RNA sequence: AAAAAUGG
RNA sequence: AAACUUGAGUGCAGAAGAGGAAAGUGGAAUUCCAUGUGUAGCGGUGAAAUGCGCAGAGAUAUGGAGGAACACCAGUGGCGAAGGCGACUUUCUGGUCUGUAACUGACGCUGAUGUGCGAAAGCGUGGGGAUCAAACAGGAUUAGAUACCCUGGUAGUCCACGCCGUAAACGAUGAGUGCUAAGUGUUAGGGGGCCCCUUAGUGCUGCAGCUAACGCAUUAAGCACUCCGCCUGGGGAGUA
């Protein structure tokens, strides 16, 4: 994604001011990678390279989500339902 | 995002032509959304090599800005049809 | 990853008596510091120095070589371990080297050498041997 | 030896500069190996990209 | 850089 | 249960790359075809012959058709998990390294079962077809020659979509982490005065230590800890 709308997402999702590292942040922008490159993959098929690296995203996104999911229920499941990814 | 855009039109063009040909081509790098930030002619230079069994051609530049490729793309198609254009590349940067 | 810092310590301990240096800094830890006590009071190393800085602290132990350069520490072994751990009680307390060595053990009563883990009759997991 | 590009300190190579790409490319147009134009081979992949370009472009000959 | 097998 | 920032990620500033997918454009050469000139061979081998040519071949000059691969650059160079990736242009897209220390605050490592990729050959449907070339056919060699050599030549080699899932798929060396003398080249960076320091790779030489030896040696085959896979004499047999 463009620099401008992982900034966009890190200002939508951040915690607080200055917050870039927060899972909510980390896993929405995630979110915004794994979308894009499975739009290019619709097109692209047989990018098993581009598919692999999709993988490895998804792959830190899940992790992410199970530490937010153990140290917060609430704020896992709000995040969840924010970004459709259940 | 820029595009440099190089042409080569055959050597036996008249002039009226070859000025009706540039126009039409400048104006379809301008079409899409595109801006052609500056055009110039690097007039007729010798080739390396035959190309269509022309030892000579004229040497067309454009600089294009755009935020997509359409006009580009045009221009290509339109120059691979037309018989006029011996040669043309586009380089991004 | 790091999985067992007592025998990364131990480890440096060893390959800095192998190449015979003189100092040995490594990240601190409570453990760490009281297993670098227990072995500058039983005289396999010269001193042990503790750096308060940032993040988690540092331990610098200072060996100590006889006569001739001979080595004091010969070897070291970490006993109980991630994958498997060991403990003894009073009466299993097991003699490094006959008694010329120590077992480093932790037990309830802190963490002290096999000598003294049979003479207060306690048991507990057996760190190390050191010889 | 030192470099003509790392002296210069130019940074980019033009596919339309004939006369410099003239002097790294050989008499019958083979691009001269950079252990002999002295170049580095950062520079050198800027240089080969150009020549082809310009190659393609009519500016410069392959054979 | 023609071809020249085998031997309890 | 509560704190921390070193591990692991995120932000910001940079860097290089044959990393991948899809279109487009070039030049050299091979083959074939059409003409002009011109004639007694060309081709090939150790030597020959088959073959092509005298119905005009081969050679030579101009043009046309088509397929495939990208000379020079090119380098123990680069990129990728591996297989692999080398003309150029554009579009989409993955990963890696360097420097700050805003940010999260252990979110990590390994990984049975699973799930995907995976050279070449091969298979199916459709297309394409220059070159090369299993099978095959001649010609030689030979005691024989179901070969090596020569002249041809089909599948295939190419493309799209499926399948197959194997290689000495090798560094015959699983992954992660830390510690342990040095000398020297190279790739991408960074800091300090041509020189010094430093991060990450990629080579060579070389201590301690290891090894049956050969050798390895900060890119360990050394010293350690975690997890996984695997071995237990040869054959039978990777067979039933
Ligand atoms: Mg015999």
């Amino acid at each position: 994604i463009s620099q401008e709308r992982k900034n966009e997402i890190i200002k939508e999702y951040r915690v607080h001011e200055t917050d870039t590292g927060s899972p909510e942040v980390q896993i929405a922008v995630l979110t915004a990678e794994i979308n894009a490159v499975n739009e290019h993959l619709r097109t692209h098929k047989k990018d098993h390279h581009s598919r692999r690296g999709l993988l490895k995203m998804v792959g830190r996104r899940r992790h992410l989500l199970n530490y937010l999911r153990s140290k917060d229920i609430q704020r896992y499941r709000e995040l969840i339902k924010s970004l459709g990814i259940r | 995002r820029t595009y440099e855009v190089m042409y080569i039109v055959r050597p036996n063009i008249e002039e009226d032509a070859k000025k009706a040909l540039v126009e039409r081509f400048n104006g379809i790098l301008a079409t899409e959304g595109a801006e052609v930030l500056e055009a110039k002619d690097w007039g007729k230079r010798r080739l390396a090599y035959e190309i269509n069994d022309f030892k000579d051609g004229f040497y067309n530049i454009v600089r294009v800005k755009s935020d997509n490729n359409k006009a580009t793309d045009e221009f290509q198609r339109l120059a691979k049809i037309s018989d006029d254009i011996i040669r043309y590349m586009v380089i991004r940067e | 990853t790091m999985t067992d810092p007592i025998a990364d310590m131990l480890t440096r301990v060893r390959n800095a008596n192998m190449v015979r240096h003189e100092k040995l800094e490594l990240p601190a830890s409570n453990i760490k510091k009281e297993i670098a006590e227990i072995l500058k009071s039983e005289g396999f190393i010269k001193n042990v120095e503790y750096v308060e800085d940032d993040k988690q602290g540092v331990l610098r132990l200072f060996l100590k070589y006889g006569q001739n350069d001979e080595r004091v520490i010969t070897g070291l072994k970490r006993i109980s371990k991630p994958g498997l751990r060991v403990y003894a009680k009073a009466s299993e307390m097991p003699k490094v080297l006959n008694g010329l060595g120590i077992a480093l053990v932790s037990t309830s009563e802190g963490v002290i050498t096999d000598k003294e883990a049979r003479k207060r009759n306690v048991g507990g997991e057996i760190i190390a041997y050191v010889w | 030896k030192v470099c003509y590009f790392t002296a210069n300190g130019i940074t980019h190579i033009d596919y339309k500069d004939t006369e410099l790409l003239k002097r790294f490319i050989s008499e019958r147009g083979k691009i001269l190996p950079r252990r002999v134009t002295g170049t580095s081979a950062k520079y050198q992949r800027m240089l080969t990209t150009a020549i082809k370009r310009s190659r393609h472009m009519a500016l410069l000959p392959y054979v």
